[PDB]
């Protein structure tokens, strides 16, 4: 109720986490989350991490029947980094921190 | 009295059984549905409320029977074991798409399919039917949300509309025989046709034919947008043009040589796309150096940063 005064054409559209792969845990929250929206978008960020790459994950949630009960598990997707020219200035400048053509 | 309506029960079941609907209409009075002062027990009217509500589908009353199990859905909630919720969300369900209210009735079905006490059978059953109420429905964001969620289900790729709901989804092209087959799969209930025909699900594929060949076409003659639609060309001038006026499409007609231009992609953030395309693939192919040879790529780092 609160942010819909300000931005009026953004909606919910999932949940974000900090941890490794996706656990138990998460994988309870979700279900709480999806009782909100059908279709949640779970992020996930490693703080403490070990490679060469960003950390952000992205998964979303397919149900499927096995063994005679419903599992629903975590399908990984793949992101692209959004272009705007006053984010990406801003970006660049908080990241360097220190002639008008040189 | 109990004994002697229960003794006609088992006569008129076995009439009933010759697979004659005609004579739905009169087993309706031939049940003793009110003609006991006592109060039966609250499964029995339950079971009897519900076994009146498929006949009265065979006498084609869906209005008043609407009302009439939203009534004793009250009760519903219950007095239940187990089958009573299954049959009352097969009844609803089914009562729904009777109605023409299709994308309630999909979204009663998805929500059937995954109840575990029903058999494996009933279960791809529900998802076909919620399939096909999906695919009826009418357009808007609502159906997509369904459409998303069955095209996610993997249950859905066994079904015989699967090829359907796939160029659904993902926009694009029907052509004339997949339609055929999808309609002569239908039920007669479902297959709607307001005014002088023109069958609603007909119209819509066709709304949507046009609307996918949009990301194809730079700009599509009449004679040959009527080909690829299968209607003449003045229907698909027509159609076009009334697609291209409200709000559901972006373009402009020429109807001089004859030809619908759809968007035209400026050279200059074409241009910019491609650059991104290309760095995207440049850091995908490096990615996929980087990972199926660490050991090599370790060392070909280290010899251009320390160099």
């Amino acid at each position: 109720e609160q942010f819909k005064q300000v931005f009026k054409e953004l909606e919910f559209l999932g949940w974000y986490t900090t941890g490794g792969p996706p656990d138990p845990s998460d994988i309870h929250v979700h279900k709480q989350v999806c009782e909100i929206i059908e279709s949640p978008l779970f992020l996930k960020l490693n703080p403490m991490t070990k490679h060469t790459d960003l950390p952000v994950s992205v998964f979303e949630s397919v149900i499927d029947i096995i063994n005679g009960e419903a599992t629903m598990l975590f399908a990984e997707l793949t992101y692209t980094l959004a272009t705007e020219e006053a984010e990406r200035i801003g970006v660049d400048h908080v990241a360097r921190m220190t002639s008008t053509v040189a | 009295e109990e004994q002697v309506a229960s003794i006609r029960q088992h006569l008129a079941s076995i009439y009933e059984k010759e697979e004659d609907w005609r004579n739905a209409a009169q087993v309706l009075v031939g049940i003793p549905l009110e003609t006991g002062q006592k109060q039966y027990n609250v499964d029995y009217k339950l079971e009897t409320y519900l076994k009146i509500a498929r006949l009265y589908l065979e006498d084609d009353d869906p209005v008043q029977a609407e009302a009439y199990i939203n009534r004793a859905s009250l009760l519903q909630n219950e007095s239940t074991n187990e089958q009573l919720q299954i049959h009352y969300k097969v009844c609803y369900a089914r009562v729904l798409d009777y109605r023409r209210k299709f994308i309630e009735a999909a979204q009663r079905y998805n929500e059937l399919s995954y109840k575990t006490i029903v058999h494996e059978s009933e279960r791809l059953e529900a998802l076909k039917h919620a399939l096909h109420c999906t695919i009826l429905a009418s357009a808007g964001q609502q159906r997509s949300r369904m459409l998303a969620t069955l095209f996610k289900d993997e249950r859905c790729q066994q079904l015989a509309a699967y090829g359907i709901l796939e160029k659904m989804y993902l926009d694009r092209i029907i052509r004339g025989n997949q339609l055929q087959e999808f309609a002569a799969m239908l039920m007669p209930h479902q297959k709607a046709t307001t005014a002088d025909g023109s069958s609603i699900l007909d119209r819509a594929v066709i709304e949507h034919n046009l609307l996918s060949a949009s990301k194809l076409y730079n700009n599509i003659t009449f004679e040959e947008l009527g080909a690829l639609l299968e209607i003449p060309a003045a229907k698909a001038e027509k159609i076009a043009s009334q697609m291209i006026t409200e709000g559901r499409m972006n373009g402009f007609i020429d109807q001089i040589d004859g030809i619908v231009h759809f968007e035209t992609r400026e050279a200059l953030p074409t241009w910019d796309k491609q650059i991104q395309s290309l760095c995207f693939q440049v850091n995908n192919l490096l990615e996929k150096i980087s990972q199926t040879a660490p050991e090599w790529t370790a060392q070909a780092m280290e010899a251009q940063m320390a160099q």
